[PDB]
């Protein structure tokens, strides 16, 4: 269903789509800005040196030199900020691919929603796509529980598990999969008295 | 709005700004990008779950007291008691006279639905534990979600059942003390008071520069057009145009730098409400100082307040080891 | 222009007490807000006029051509002052007077009708309202919902344990690098 889902919803690869759209728009606005006047006569540098007397012309072209310099300064400043939010995500990808892929992570809701099993990096244009294989419980059943149990005056506690019952028998099982077992000493360790 | 800030209700000043060309569009497009992202920042933190879990109608959660944190129906604003102070210590004419081109857009999420998400996180972390953030939300008492949270420390479960009531009383007294300590301390909400102060400081400096000469003769626009013949006006109102446009670029550029550290702190709160709250973390000095037990999220104006619970060993002895 | 002050606004009254020599009035932001009338001695006031912007609420252009509009920070009881319908076409005056009028803290949108049902959000509006295109051939503005209520039955001896699992594959996407450039 993964192949069908990316080829269906057209917002599957939106994140990386805005990355190339912002840079295409940034260069396009920069090119169109040199047609402006900035209070001068025209955007063509040749005509000012032709009609204007030379010392006054130098005044009118000071608008165009600092007008385009302000346009490059504004453009460069946006790339400086925009490179910071990519390096904040490049370091997040270098952290995910060094923990989610090359090991099993226990940080909740970091490698996929649920309990994490594996990962699979794939190369995408100006980015990376992960495939977080996860684990999700399905169907729940009600049970009656007790925090401990005592046989001969001394309480017993689960070694690793929860005591459950279904009405007439008490069982110890795991915490994420139903599998009852019989209460022995291998499941119980004693502590104190049951009063 | 660029047009109204730089020029007033002047028709000929609108054409002078048009001669500069396409400068104002970048300013609005940048500012929306922040304004859309601010509504995005709230969704990654408070909206970790979709099913809004109803609060239990019955109290006595195993022996503890959650009255201070769980919402009280007797209040006319449906909030909790500790959250009640937090809306009074933080302060925010104040928002009416700024209409000179600027505006303060209302947030998409109001203070009620944010108070419901927090009341949904709180109602699931009590009766289900960490499960409700990984699939169907199961159900288990609270004198047990505590004994399966001493098991991650290494202190095992014999410490909780036995001597149960003192841990109930220690938690009850600890939550009683946190109400008084927030009231008196001057900087208790220091990190949120200066956030709303800095935006107030930023807008006030931006609006106070509308009455500055910037090298011209006066800061009035329509009057200096009538005291002067047309060539001089152009040869002077460029200074006011390039003065305010540079003064508005400074305001915008500060906001992108400022929004780059709230997003650095929203992601720190999105990874603290998903590891401390929806589980138990073993990152040292991350979810409170000492060994971690759980957390309780609480809301605040333009912020969030986490209420960690920790475990700290105390009286110690000397022994001989091999 | 009275008392030697050029500007625009609304002249109303307020509860102030001028000094016997004080003439003008100014605020923190250094603007005129209280001017004393030369001919008659009382307390006046000056408030700003109109302001705010508009937002064209539209669905996809392949599905509709008629659109809504949103008036930010304008009370519905005084829209035609801030609409100025004398200079506007009756096509534009559909969004000036009519049955479909709605008020909220975000603004006073018009061209869309409120509906009482609540479901998922499509287009955000402001202060807890979402708009969607539901047919026929009209735009509605409902109240945004947050989801359903599970209402877990808490009890002192009730435990739920799953008996089956599912394995899912979740795809997440991250940028790594933007395009290099030089000038
Ligand atoms: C609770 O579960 C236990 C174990 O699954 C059930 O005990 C078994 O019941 C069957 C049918 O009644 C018997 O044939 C077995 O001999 C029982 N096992 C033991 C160890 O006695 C029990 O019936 C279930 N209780 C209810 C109310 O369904
Ligand atoms: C939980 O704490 C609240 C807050 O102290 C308790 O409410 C107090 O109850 C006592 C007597 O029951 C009153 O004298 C106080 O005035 C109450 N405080 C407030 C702020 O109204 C509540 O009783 C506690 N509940 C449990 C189960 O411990
Ligand atoms: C656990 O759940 C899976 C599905 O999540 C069950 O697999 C289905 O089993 C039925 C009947 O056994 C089949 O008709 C379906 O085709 C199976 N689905 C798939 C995807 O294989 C499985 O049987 C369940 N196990 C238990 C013990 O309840
Ligand atoms: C059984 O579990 C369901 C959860 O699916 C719950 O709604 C119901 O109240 C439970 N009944 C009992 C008797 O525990
Ligand atoms: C443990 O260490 C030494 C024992 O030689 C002594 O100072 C004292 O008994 C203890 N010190 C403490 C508790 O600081
Ligand atoms: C254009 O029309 C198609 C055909 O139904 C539909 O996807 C939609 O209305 C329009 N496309 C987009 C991307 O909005
Ligand atoms: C709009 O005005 C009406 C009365 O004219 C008032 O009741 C309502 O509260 C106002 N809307 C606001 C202040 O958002
Ligand atoms: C529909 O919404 C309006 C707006 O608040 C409300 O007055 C009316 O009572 C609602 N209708 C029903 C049937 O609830
Ligand atoms: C709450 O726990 C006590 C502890 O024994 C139990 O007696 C009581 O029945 C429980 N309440 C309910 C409603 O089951």
């Amino acid at each position: 269903k993964i192949q069908d889902s990316l080829s269906s919803t057209p917002s599957a690869l939106g994140k990386l789509q805005d990355v190339v759209n912002h840079n295409a728009q940034a260069l396009n606005t920069l090119v169109k800005q040199l047609s402006s006047k900035f209070g001068a006569i025209s955007s063509v540098l040749n005509d000012i040196f032709s009609r204007l007397d030379p010392p006054e012309a130098e005044v009118q072209i000071d608008r165009l030199i600092t007008g385009r310099l302000q346009s490059l300064q504004t453009y460069v400043t946006q790339q400086l900020i925009r490179a910071a939010e990519i390096r904040a995500s490049a370091n997040l990808a270098a952290t995910k691919m060094s923990e989610c892929v090359l090991g099993q992570s226990k940080r909740v809701d970091f490698c996929g929603k649920g309990y994490h099993l594996m990962s699979f990096p794939q190369s995408a244009p100006h980015g990376v796509v992960f495939l977080h294989v996860t684990y999700v419980p399905a169907q729940e059943k009600n049970f009656t529980t007790a925090p401990a149990i005592c046989h001969d005056g001394k309480a017993h506690f689960p070694r690793e598990g929860v005591f459950v019952s279904n009405g007439t028998h008490w069982f110890v099982t795991q915490r994420n999969f139903y599998e009852p077992q019989i209460i022995t000493t291998d499941n119980t360790f004693v502590s104190g008295n049951c009063d | 709005d660029c047009t109204m800030y730089i020029c007033g209700d002047s028709t000929e000043c609108s054409n002078l700004l048009l001669q500069y060309g396409s400068f104002c569009t970048q300013l609005k497009r940048a500012l929306t990008g922040i304004a859309v992202e601010q509504d995005k920042n709230t969704q990654e933190v408070f909206a970790q779950v979709k099913q809004i879990y109803k609060t239990p109608p019955i109290k006595y959660f195993g022996g503890f007291n959650f009255s201070q944190i769980l919402p009280d129906p007797s209040k006319p604003s449906k909030r909790s008691p500790i959250e009640d102070l937090l809306f009074n210590k933080v302060t925010l004419l104040i928002c009416a006279q700024k209409f000179k081109g600027l505006t303060v857009l209302p947030p998409l999420l109001t203070d009620e639905m944010i108070a419901q998400y927090t009341s949904a996180l709180l109602a699931g972390t009590i009766t289900s534990g960490w499960t409700f953030g990984a699939g169907p939300a199961l159900q288990i008492p609270f004198p047990m979600q505590m004994a399966y949270r001493f098991n991650g420390i290494g202190v095992t479960q014999n410490v909780l059942y036995e001597n149960q009531k003192l841990i109930a009383n220690q938690f009850n007294s600890a939550i009683g003390k946190i109400q008084d300590s927030l009231s008196s301390t001057p900087s208790a909400l220091g990190k949120l008071q200066d956030v709303v102060n800095h935006n107030a400081q930023a807008l006030n400096t931006l609006v106070k520069q509308l009455s500055s000469k910037f090298g011209a003769i006066s800061s009035v626009l329509n009057d200096i057009f009538s005291r002067l013949d047309p060539p001089e006006a152009e040869v002077q109102i460029d200074r006011l145009i390039t003065g305010r446009l540079q003064s508005l670029q400074t305001y915008v550029t500060q906001q992108l730098i400022r929004a780059a550290e709230i997003r650095a702190s929203a992601n720190l709160a999105a990874t603290k409400m998903s590891e401390c709250v929806l589980g138990q973390s073993k990152r040292v000095d991350f979810c409170g100082k000492g060994y971690h037990l759980m957390s309780f999220p609480q809301s605040a104006p333009h912020g969030v307040v986490f209420l960690h619970v920790t475990y700290v060993p105390a009286q110690e002895k000397n022994f001989t080891t091999a | 222009n009275f008392n030697g002050l050029k500007g625009t606004g609304v002249l109303t009254e307020s509860n102030k007490k001028f000094l016997p020599f004080q003439q003008f009035g100014r605020d923190i932001a250094d603007t005129t807000d209280a001017v004393r009338d030369p001919q008659t001695l009382e307390i006046l006031d000056i408030t700003p006029c109109s302001f705010g912007g508009v937002s064209v609420i539209t669905p996809g252009t392949n599905t509709s051509n008629q659109v809504a509009v949103l008036y930010q920070g304008v009370n519905c009881t005084e829209v035609p002052v801030a609409i100025h319908a004398d200079q506007l076409t009756p096509t534009w005056r559909v969004y000036s007077t009519g049955s479909n009028v709605f008020q909220t803290r975000a603004g006073c949108l018009i061209g869309a009708e409120y509906v009482n049902n609540s479901y998922e959000c499509d287009i955000p509006i402001g202060a807890g309202i979402c708009a969607s295109y539901q047919t026929s051939q009209s735009i509605i503005a409902y109240t945004m919902s947050l989801g359903a209520e599970n209402s877990v039955a808490y009890s002192n001896n009730s435990i739920a344990i799953p008996t089956n699992f599912t394995i899912s594959v979740t795809t997440e996407i991250l940028p790594v690098s933007m395009t290099k450039t030089s000038v």
